[PDB]
């Protein structure tokens, strides 16, 4: 996360980290949506142009991490959207990971809500801010050392959703309805973005109707990090929820 | 939904985090 701040303890208890099992390597962010299901970006698990094609047995997740607070879980199975377009523009960039066994909730481990139609309709508006969290790089590039851009605490940044014409205008990539973009404009002064390692992590919004946090996005792709006139692109969670529900209904008994 | 989206250290204790108001203000302005 670029231009964010240290998360407060328990601020993002649905936060999940996706790791290569052995040897160890932080791969992506993710989010906890029930005691057994984790949501992430498809490209975190399957991306042939970088020779990426992980199975359940290649991976571990970490949950409840801020900085015995923290839980390590194995995966039973991975499910990637059947119409995820890795060849072109990362359309439908979404995947589910089923934990080997359910996790117990605590003060530091608690699931985020998935939006329904009404919440998505109300809140997915230009200028409305959501929140992105992750263990990704603090800047696109480092000046003194490799570790000056790796954070010691979970990072948080609030970013406004951007007008669709501005999103589309900002890139040559064909963007679809299954993507939205977020971030400040050059003239707005304020800054912030996801960066390397934040992919797959959540873009959340707090409902004014019921004061619950809802995951509206999944960190998907960008062009560099925190560049003037560029925006982060996020998978539109609600637009793909029937698929999420189909997977949980089929494989979640 | 169960208790989804309600944080044990925040909503459940009637505490606000340091920047959530900024999010809600953007919806209302
Ligand atoms: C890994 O290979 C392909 C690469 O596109 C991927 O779609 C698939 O999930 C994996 N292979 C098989 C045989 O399932
Ligand atoms: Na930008
Ligand atoms: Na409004």
């Amino acid at each position: 996360i670029v231009e964010g701040s240290d998360a407060e303890i328990g601020m993002s208890p649905w936060q999940v980290m996706l790791f290569r099992k052995s040897p160890q390597e932080l791969l992506c962010g993710a989010s906890l949506i029930s005691d057994r299901w984790v949501l992430t970006a498809a490209h975190c698990l399957l991306y042939p142009p970088w020779d990426k094609n992980f199975t359940e047995n290649d991976l571990l997740v970490r949950i409840g991490k801020h900085s015995n607070i923290e839980k390590i879980s194995m995966l039973e199975k991975i499910y990637i959207h059947p119409r995820y377009n890795w060849r072109e523009n990362l359309d439908r960039d979404i995947a589910l990971m089923k934990l080997k066994k359910p996790v117990a909730f605590s003060d530091y481990i608690h699931p985020v809500c998935l939006p329904d139609r009404e919440t998505a309709a109300s809140l997915l508006q230009a200028g409305y801010k959501g929140r992105v969290t992750g263990w990704g790089n603090l800047r696109e590039t480092w000046t003194t050392n490799i570790n000056e851009i790796q954070p010691s605490v979970l990072q948080v940044v609030n970013l406004p959703i951007v007008e669709r014409p501005v999103c589309k205008d900002s890139t040559r990539i064909r963007i679809t309805d299954n993507m939205f973009c977020a971030g400040y404009k050059p003239d707005e002064g304020k800054r912030g973005d996801a960066c390397e390692g934040d992919s797959g992590g959540p873009f959340v919004m707090k409902s004014p109707f019921n004061n619950r946090w809802y995951q509206m996005g999944i960190v998907s792709w960008g062009e560099g990090c925190d560049r003037d006139g560029k925006y982060g692109f996020y998978t539109h969670v609600f637009r793909l929820k029937k698929w999420i529900q189909k997977v949980i209904d089929q494989f979640g008994e | 939904e169960a208790d989804c989206g309600l944080r044990p250290l925040f909503e459940k204790k009637s505490l606000e985090d340091k920047t959530e108001r900024e999010l809600l203000e953007s919806y209302i302005d």
